[PDB]
C-alpha cells in the first residue's frame, strides 16, 4: 500500500523534526519516490507545507515561550483545555518553566512524581499563597460551622 | 381439503378386558336373536352386552392455525362391552396381587475397602467429566487487513496477525486511530 508510506513519510519527516528538500526527503525514504505521498502531504494540514523549496513545518502547538504559553492560556477561560503531550512535544522540558512561573503564570495538579506528572493548563491570578502557615491551615479545617440559620444569628451577636 | 367420505358406515365400540385387549395391540361373532358372543381362535367365547342402545352424538372420523387432511368414517351404532375356563382368568385376577419391589442391598464386605474407597484413595482420574518483529512488516500487514476491511477490533488483530502482541499495539498506536465508542467501539481505524 501507498497509505503506509504517506503515513511512515510523516512519522520520518517527524524523526527529523527540521524541514528538508522534498527531493532529498523521497532520497532518505529510498524505495518511496511517489509523487501521490507528496500530493497526500500537500493536503495534510498537519504537516505544513511551505511552496518554497522543500520546508515542513510542524503544529500540536506552536507555543515554547511563556508568553505564549499566557496567551493559549488565556485562550480556554471558559472553555476546556488541552493537556501535557503537546506542550511537551512542541517544547521540550515545560515542567521546568512551570515551576519558574511561580504564582499562576503556570499551574499544574502534583500527582505522582513517577508517572510523568499528568498536567494542567489553568490560568488565573495568584494561586501561591503557600505563606500560609500549615499551623493556620490545621486550625482553619478544625472550625466546625453552626449549620442552619445559627450562624447568622452567632454572627449578628459578635457585631459583624 | 376435509371431505365427509359416508358416515353411513355403522360402527360399535368395545371394552375389552385387558389381556385379550394387549393381545389385540380373529375370531367369530355368534349374534343370536339379544344376546350374542364371540368364538375366538384356538379360543373362549364371550357374551358382548349391549351397553347403551341409543348411541347418537357420537361419530368416528380419521386424520392423515395448521390445517391437517380430516376424513370422516361413520356414526356410532351401538355401545358394547365384552363380558368373559374363568377360573384360570380368576386365578390370573388373584395373582396380579403380588407385585414387590427389590429391597435395598447391604455391602457385606470388611467395611475398611469401602471406607478406603471413601476419602483418599491415592486413585485420581479415571473417568472424563468436567475436564475441559520488524515494525515495517507488521504495518504492512496492518494495512491489508485494512484492505480487507477498514474497522477491526484490537484483539481480533491479535487473533488474526499471530505475533507477539506488544510490537503489534506499538504498530497500531502508530498508522491508526482507536475509536472507543460508537458502532465502531475499541476499534482502530
Amino acid at each position: 500500500h501507498d497509505s503506509s508510506k504517506l503515513l511512515w513519510a510523516t512519522e520520518y519527516i517527524q524523526k527529523k523534526g527540521k524541514p528538508v528538500l522534498v527531493n532529498e526527503l523521497l532520497d532518505y525514504l529510498s524505495m518511496k519516490k511517489d509523487d501521490k505521498v507528496i500530493e497526500l502531504l500537500k493536503k495534510l494540514d498537519r504537516i505544513e507545507f511551505d511552496p518554497k523549496k522543500g520546508t515542513f513545518k510542524y503544529l500540536t502547538y506552536d507555543v515554547h515561550s511563556p508568553s505564549e504559553l499566557l496567551k493559549l492560556l488565556r485562550s480556554q477561560v471558559t472553555f476546556k483545555g488541552i493537556s501535557c503531550k503537546d506542550l511537551k512535544d512542541g517544547w521540550p522540558q515545560c515542567d521546568e518553566t512551570i515551576n519558574q512561573l511561580e504564582e499562576d503564570s503556570k499551574i499544574l495538579v502534583l500527582r505522582t512524581k513517577k508517572d510523568k506528572t499528568p498536567r494542567y493548563v489553568w490560568y488565573n491570578s495568584g494561586g501561591n499563597l503557600k505563606c500560609i502557615d500549615e499551623e493556620f491551615v490545621k486550625m482553619w479545617e478544625n472550625v466546625q460551622l453552626p449549620q442552619f440559620a445559627e450562624l447568622p444569628r452567632k454572627l449578628q451577636d459578635l457585631g459583624l | 381439503d376435509l371431505d365427509l367420505e359416508r358416515s353411513n358406515r355403522q360402527v360399535w365400540l368395545v371394552r375389552l378386558p385387558m389381556f385379550l385387549a394387549e393381545k389385540w395391540r380373529l375370531g367369530k361373532i355368534r349374534i343370536n336373536k339379544s344376546k350374542i358372543t364371540l368364538l375366538l381362535n384356538e379360543p373362549h367365547e364371550y357374551d358382548l352386552e349391549l351397553t347403551k342402545k341409543v348411541v347418537e352424538n357420537e361419530y368416528v372420523f380419521t386424520e392423515q392455525t395448521i390445517p391437517k387432511k380430516t376424513a370422516i368414517v361413520g356414526t356410532v351404532c351401538h355401545e358394547c362391552q365384552v363380558m368373559p375356563y374363568h377360573k384360570i382368568v380368576e386365578q390370573r385376577r388373584n395373582i396380579v396381587k403380588l407385585n414387590n419391589k427389590e429391597r435395598i442391598t447391604t455391602l457385606d464386605e470388611t467395611v475398611g475397602v469401602t471406607m478406603s474407597h471413601t476419602g483418599m484413595s491415592m486413585r485420581s482420574d479415571n473417568s472424563n467429566f468436567l475436564k475441559v518483529m520488524p515494525k515495517k512488516e507488521i504495518l504492512d500487514y496492518l494495512f491489508k487487513l485494512f484492505d480487507e476491511y477498514d474497522y477491526w477490533s484490537l484483539k481480533g488483530l491479535k487473533e488474526r496477525t499471530r505475533q507477539p502482541e506488544a510490537h503489534l499495539k506499538e504498530c497500531l498506536d502508530k498508522v491508526a486511530t482507536l475509536v472507543k465508542k460508537g458502532p465502531y467501539a475499541f476499534k482502530y481505524t
